[PDB]
């Protein structure tokens, strides 16, 4: 998940260096940070949206 | 004043929260489930972490 | 609302009523959110005692 | 990776699934003995 600030427009997003092997391809969509819970963690202080 | 930089007046080592230390973009170090939270080293909880 | 003042006058006479807004509450689609899942912090467990 | 994408008034979040292999192999040499073996490549855990 990367951020994309509000009015954003550009999204530039790096990987360092690394290994492929076995690399299937790529799929995304967008989300809102609104709508995102913080799973990073037991619990989202933050995290008023049901 | 006081020059920390050179002689070792610190004074901010409070204000730390956290640090996650990552290797090549993917490998979470040190890992292998060592930590009570094993993806990065917090400094310190609020409330919420007593 | 005719008037932001109290009391049972003609006025209030004069007042609207509408239907409050429909608000389902419920579980989620095959139970999401209930278990942890790709959390460090709260991981689950299946283990040989021996 | 460049993503251009439509303006938003709001905070959000770009969503990249990098698709790769997510395997685990199950050894049960032993009653009441699990061992496994997990492999995620690319992006080895």
């Amino acid at each position: 998940l990367y951020p994309i600030p509000a009015n954003a427009t550009n999204v530039p997003i790096s990987i360092p260096s690394r290994n492929w092997a076995a690399f299937r391809g790529w799929a995304f969509t967008r989300l809102k940070t609104k709508e995102t819970p913080s799973l990073g963690s037991g619990y989202d202080p933050y995290y008023t949206y049901s | 004043g006081s020059i920390p930089y050179l002689d070792g007046t610190f004074y901010l080592n409070h204000t730390f929260k956290k640090v996650a230390i990552t290797f090549d973009s993917s490998v979470s170090w040190p890992g292998n489930d060592r930590l009570l939270t094993p993806n990065e080293f917090e400094i310190k909880r609020s409330v919420d972490g007593e | 609302m005719p008037t932001i003042k109290e009391g049972n006058s003609r006025e209030l006479m004069g007042q609207q009523s509408m239907p409050n807004r429909p608000n389902y509450i419920a579980f989620r689609d095959n139970f999401i959110g209930l278990m942890y899942y790709n959390s460090t912090g709260n991981m689950g467990v299946l283990a040989g005692q021996a | 990776m460049t993503f251009e994408v439509d303006p938003m008034d709001e905070p959000t979040l770009l969503y990249v699934l990098f698709e790769v292999f997510d395997v685990v192999r199950v050894h049960r040499p032993h009653r009441g003995v699990i061992e496994t073996v997990y492999l995620r490549t690319p992006f080895s855990a």
